[PDB]
RNA sequence: UUACGGCGGU
RNA sequence: AGAACGAAAGUCGGAGGUUCGAAGACGAUCAGAUACCGUCGUAGUUCCGACCAUAAACGAUGCCGACUGGCGAUGCGGCGGCGUUAUUCCCAUGACCCGCCGGGCAGCUUCCGGGAAACCAAAGUCUUUGGGUUCCGGGGGGAGUAUGGUUGCAAAGCUGAAAC
């Protein structure tokens, strides 16, 4: 019977996104925040919104919940925008290739150009897993 | 009534008017 | 694949197909030269032979027939001619 | 290209072969028989890299033909190719729709993401077929950097590179992003482009923040 | 067991143009299908075509264009008079402007409009539009 | 309405397969219609294994298997519940259910 | 389907003069036994004396005593 | 459509494709009309002129638009000629 | 395990 | 027109009779059980020689010919291939691995198309109608009946109306 309704779970995402900095992980303080910040019609859903807002306040400070508030929002610019490495994994100055893929860059007119030592794919044709049920 | 037990009752019937018409020689 | 120029193919793609069904038909056969080891004449037997062919002097086996392409018994002076 | 200005430029091929992109292996679609070279001994198919080079210059000619820069709807579904799209569109000024594509976006005109482009570009055809299907109705060309598996119904300038490798996907967005701004006035065509293509590669789990800052106790702390 | 090599020649064209293709392949030739195809070539529905000449009835590769809809046959080779030719038009042509039935005369394989100028009737051979 | 593409019977190029007889109700069905099941259950009822090893004279004695092939009529396949009523677009699949040994 | 051809009109005509015996309102106009069958006999009216007044019953949705005679 | 007096009597002349040369209708909403922007011979930059190609939606839905636009650019000023 | 039936027209 | 082979059941003659088992008997069940269940069990199954010519004899699709998508396979040959494997210590053959070709039962998919729709790569090439050619259907009942013909040891089959 504890399971929380939609219009409480709807009204919590509009608060905690928009007031992520004006909060805490305390139920009784965030109770007083939620009455100050939006008109709640009665006391029961006042501290029942506040309970679920606090249920995310011990939570969205840990993991990627739909938390597009500015402290999360600028944080992944340390990830996608930053982190250019000093060594390129496109540049090892040695790449090992196959005897036919130097045929492909022989008629691409490139066989005598770069370093490009080969490692021939071995004798085989043991691809294609043994078919059927066992 | 089925189709094959429509046959059997009208096969049992036609083997009677083949015999009552044969009765009156 | 709406516009494959099906009149000018690469002949090793045209080699893949049947002996019929080609843009111009051509057999998959040949005549071939056979010298029995220790003899003095080339024999010119057909590749898809069907009979137990004898030789001129050395009266022994020369080629043995099979399903498709008759098997030369002893490794002989052999090449695909013309 | 037809010129030497747009040629193969052997040094960047050392980034193709340092990202794979000659990788198929499993099998091939019957309408990508043209962009093949052979099957390996491994069962793997390798791709003639001048064919994926000749279409990629042809696909970049398509984007420059669009006047409005914020109009090429650049979309992706699989995870490798979600970091790549989001700052592709930040680089060349495009419109990114990343992650799960909401169905009924290009053309259901009521809700908020009613976006009507004039061109489209895809990471994977069969893994992202839902925008391929929907772009068939606003008569709108799509460009799908497709592998030998992925089908070719609603695509037009399909690039035959790769769609599954992590370093494979990010380079092909980089090689396309370097070019679309080179047909514009940005890259000076002789000097290289400064955006190192490691920027476009899919993100690891959170072991990041240990190892990068354990090589920064002589420059920060 | 190939009764009418004309009708197969035209069915090979009709299916392979609705796919949109550029080329076809007609396997047995005859001197009645090469004179068929040069009727719609001189009216320009198709273009170039080779007779791949083998010693028996060779093949024919027709470079299709995409001006064509249906190039069927009339499988009984009926006779048609000149008081009869006007009913063949409004049965199977799409209009009174364009399209052609083609009837083999005693003077050569011609159209319907070429035949009524020459004012000879003959046996109908097919129709194309 | 033809319900099934193959008509229940997985024959194609024949006229007559050998009619086999059902296992519990002894009803005559063709060989490829029958709901097959092959049972390699242990004979010992493996709750009852560490109650016989105290009584076993041997120390590493491989307990024998038990090999029964059940072959059913379709009428006593559903009522004894080896197969089950299904849906339209999940009929066209020839895969067995998952195993899950424990 | 159909044999066709220019010379086969004998087959296409001796196939039609006996597939015409299988639709009814032709067949009760040419076969003869259905011409004798009706009491008017190819006519439109007949006189006749009345032998019995009867009241038949109406069909399944109705319920009435329809009046008839026995001419 | 060039009547007896030779004046243009039609509503409008619609497009036609260049992959199968069919007549794209007023409701064939799978038919693109795409722009290919060439560059000048000297600097590899968008000089100001381009090319236009229509692809009918039936040949799009079939599968070979990429086979098409390769070939209908192949003759028309492209990278290859090889 | 047994377990059958349901007046006529709306 | 005409013939051949035709499951089962059936009929006639001779061997044989284990098992199952129409009919039948008996016990149960039931309001009633001439049914389901139970037990015993005849004809029949089983072989031989003669007959009958029907079945949901079903892919419920006449045969022949062409063209029109793809992919993964399975069966039979044939050709060519890294290799491992067989006596093989080398050969030539078999096993497995990768293909290609022809033919076969098929399969998965798709907006080629088609269809009343289920669905079918043929049930597609069809108001843009015409590749041969055979049989056959015309609202449902009365009817595969009545009569006649023929066939059959018999059962019945083939051919087949009409009144209403
Ligand atoms: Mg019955
Ligand atoms: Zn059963």
């Amino acid at each position: 019977g504890r399971v929380r309704t939609k219009t409480v779970k709807k009204a919590a995402r509009v608060i905690i996104e928009k007031y992520y900095t004006r909060l805490g992980n305390d139920f009784h303080t965030n109770k007083r925040v939620c009455e100050e910040i939006a008109i709640i019609p009665s006391k029961k859903l006042r501290n029942k919104i506040a309970g679920y807002v606090t249920h995310l306040m011990k939570r969205i400070q840990r993991g990627p919940v739909r938390g597009i508030s500015i402290k999360l929002q600028e944080e992944e610019r340390e990830r996608r925008d930053n982190y250019v490495p000093e060594v390129s994994a496109l540049d090892q100055e040695i790449i090992e290739v196959d005897p036919d893929t130097k045929e492909m860059l022989k008629l691409l007119d490139f066989g005598s150009l770069s370093n490009l030592q080969v490692t021939q794919p071995t004798v085989g044709m043991n691809f294609k897993t043994p078919r059927g049920p066992v | 009534m089925r189709a094959k037990w429509r046959k059997k009752r009208m096969r049992r019937l036609k083997r009677k008017r083949r015999k009552m018409r044969q009765r009156s020689k | 694949p709406l516009a494959k120029d099906l009149l000018h193919p690469s002949p090793e793609e045209e080699k893949r197909k049947h002996k019929k069904k080609r843009l111009v038909q051509s057999p998959n056969s040949y005549f071939m030269d056979v010298k029995c080891p220790g003899c003095y004449k080339i024999t010119t037997v057909f590749s898809h032979a069907q009979t137990v062919v004898l030789c001129v002097g050395c009266s022994t086996v020369l080629c043995q027939p099979t399903g498709g392409k008759a098997r030369l018994t002893e490794g002989c002076s052999f090449r695909r001619k013309q | 290209g037809a010129l030497d200005v747009l040629q193969m430029k052997e040094e960047d091929v050392l980034k193709f072969l340092a990202a794979g992109t000659h990788l198929g292996g499993t099998n091939l679609d019957f309408q990508m028989e043209q962009y093949i070279y052979k099957r390996k001994s491994d069962g793997i198919y390798i791709i003639n890299l001048k064919r994926t080079w000749e279409k990629l210059l042809l696909a970049a000619r398509a984007i420059v033909a669009i006047e409005n820069p914020a109009d090429v709807s650049v979309i992706s579904s699989r995870n490798t190719g979600q970091r790549a799209v989001l700052k592709f569109a930040a680089a060349t000024g495009a419109t990114p729709i990343a992650g799960r594509f909401t169905p009924g976006t290009f053309t259901n005109q009521i809700q908020a993401a009613f976006r009507e482009p004039r061109l489209l570009v895809v990471t994977d055809p069969r893994a992202d077929h839902q925008p391929l299907t929907e772009a068939s109705y606003v008569n709108l060309p799509t460009i799908a950097l497709c592998n030998t598996d992925s089908p070719l119904r609603y695509v037009d300038i399909a690039i035959p590179c790769n769609n599954k490798g992590a370093h494979s996907v990010g380079l092909m967005w980089w090689m396309l992003a370097r070019e679309v701004l080179r047909m514009r006035g940005t890259i000076s065509r002789e000097h290289p482009w400064e955006v190192m293509p490691d920027l476009y590669f899919y993100r690891d789990p959170e072991e990041i923040e240990k190892e990068e800052q354990a090589a920064a106790e002589k420059a920060v702390t | 067991v190939r009764m009418n090599v004309l009708a197969d020649a035209l069915k090979s064209i009709n299916n392979a143009e609705k796919r949109g293709k550029r080329q076809v392949l007609i396997r047995p030739c005859s001197k009645v299908i090469v004179r068929f195809l040069t009727v719609m070539m001189k009216h320009g529905y198709i273009g170039e075509f080779e007779i791949i000449d083998d010693h028996r009835a060779g093949k024919i590769v027709v470079n299709l264009t995409g001006r064509l809809n249906k190039c069927g046959v009339i499988s009984p080779r009926f006779d048609v008079q000149l008081k009869d030719l006007e009913k063949w038009q409004n049965n199977l042509l799409p209009s009174r402007q364009f399209g052609f039935i083609v009837l083999t005369t005693s003077a050569g394989i011609m159209d319907h409009e070429e035949a009524r100028r020459k004012h000879t009737g003959g046996k109908i051979l097919g129709f194309f539009f | 309405t033809k319900k099934r593409r193959n008509n229940g019977r997985a024959k194609k190029g024949r006229g007559h397969v050998q009619p086999i007889r059902c296992t519990n109700c002894a009803r005559c069905v063709p060989k490829d219609k029958a709901i097959k099941k092959f049972v390699i259950r242990n004979i010992v009822e493996a709750a009852a294994v560490r109650d016989i090893s105290e009584a076993s004279v041997f120390d590493a004695y491989v307990l024998p298997k038990l090999y029964v092939k059940l072959h059913y009529c379709v009428s006593c396949a559903i009522h004894s519940k080896v197969v089950r009523n299904r849906s339209r677009e999940a009929r066209k699949d020839r895969t067995p259910p998952p195993r899950f040994r424990p | 389907g159909k044999c066709r051809g220019l010379r086969t009109a004998r087959k296409l005509r001796s196939h039609r003069r006996d597939q015409k015996w299988h639709d009814k309102q032709y067949k009760k106009a040419h076969l003869g036994t259905a011409l004798k069958a009706n009491p008017f006999g190819g006519a439109s009216h007949a006189k006749g004396i009345v032998l019995e007044k009867v009241g038949v019953e109406a069909k399944q949705p109705n319920s009435a005593i329809r009046k008839c005679v026995r001419v | 459509m060039q009547n007896d007096a030779g004046e243009f009597v039609d509503l409008y002349v619609p497009r036609k494709c260049s992959a199968s040369n069919r007549i794209i209708g007023a409701k064939d909403h799978a038919s693109i009309q795409m722009n290919v922007a060439e560059v000048d011979k000297v600097t590899g930059r968008f000089n100001g002129q381009f090319k236009t190609y229509a692809i009918c939606g039936a040949i799009r839905r079939m599968g070979e638009s990429d086979d098409s636009i390769l070939r209908l650019a192949k003759a028309d000023g492209i990278v290859s000629k090889n």
